[PDB]
């Protein structure tokens, strides 16, 4: 069980690192993808909707 | 009855520790109590 505890913590350390990287990627992708187009494709087309 | 008891001695000794067995048996008994404590500790910690 103690060896199993070390293995699970090793998975738990790996799981923690993977979840931290995945959540960092999640926040970055959320911000970039969700807000860029809703602001760029909005404004760039709204600027086109303005100027053109 | 004492002669017959020496007879019991001569009867079962041929055919076939104790204080140390008793003391170390008790010692291992609380050692295994501490052990089931470590088991509930390790099992519950592994479960969480």
């Amino acid at each position: 069980k103690k060896r199993q505890r070390m293995i699970e913590v090793q998975d738990e350390l790996l799981r923690l690192e993977p979840q931290l990287k995945q959540l960092q990627t999640k926040y970055d992708e959320l911000k970039e993808r969700k807000s860029s187009l809703r602001n760029a494709a909005y404004f760039l087309s709204n600027l086109k909707q303005l100027y053109q | 009855h004492l002669n017959f008891l020496k007879k019991r001695l001569l009867q079962q000794c041929e055919t076939l520790k104790m204080e140390d067995l008793t003391n170390v048996s008790s010692l291992l008994n609380m050692e295994r109590a501490r052990d089931k404590a470590n088991e509930e500790g390790l099992a519950l910690l592994q479960e969480e």
